């Protein structure tokens, strides 16, 4: 029963998740995905300027 | 500075957290246990000295 | 854990991008493109005055 | 003047912006740690202080 414990211990260190740090991770990349959509959304208007000296 | 791709503050909170939840754990053992030494993490030299007296 | 997120601070002030600074530079090269095209165009009809003359 | 090239409105709200973000996570930190003192910025002699008193 003592080893089965440790060694379920030492098994969790190595397979399973941290929440708080992947939690924070997800949350960067839903800003990073919003800003880059506007960055592409602006970028996809800038063939607008030879109209101008059209 | 306004930046997206760093977050030290989370960092920090996520250290704090880890620590209060390692000595929670330690003391719901120590509770389930009704012993203060439970290996030789906790007191290295009493756990000798007790196992003198326990002889 | 102390010393990696000392060394993270450290980096982000080093590679990362300042949001205040750089939406206030944007905004000033949008009204200078929108300015130079309208001066450019503008710019283009110089040559008519001979016709005037002729 | 009318000027495009430069613009000092924006450079002093970003400052102000910076010190309010400053402040605003220094007091985050001090709310998840539980302590006044996490570092020899907050108070040096209280931090020596403290220390002979831990003693």
């Amino acid at each position: 029963a003592n080893t089965q414990a440790n060694v379920a211990d030492a098994k969790s260190r190595i397979v399973d998740v941290d929440f708080a740090k992947e939690t924070s991770q997800m949350t960067k990349n839903q800003v990073l995905q919003q800003t880059g959509s506007a960055m592409l959304a602006q970028a996809n208007q800038l063939p607008q300027v030879a109209l101008s000296l059209l | 500075a306004i930046t997206v791709n760093t977050n030290v503050t989370s960092l920090k909170a996520q250290k704090n957290l880890n620590t209060s939840a390692s000595d929670l754990a330690t003391s719901m053992e120590r509770l389930s246990s009704g012993l203060r030494i439970n290996s030789a993490k906790d007191d290295a030299a009493g756990l000798a000295i007790s196992n003198r007296l326990n002889s």
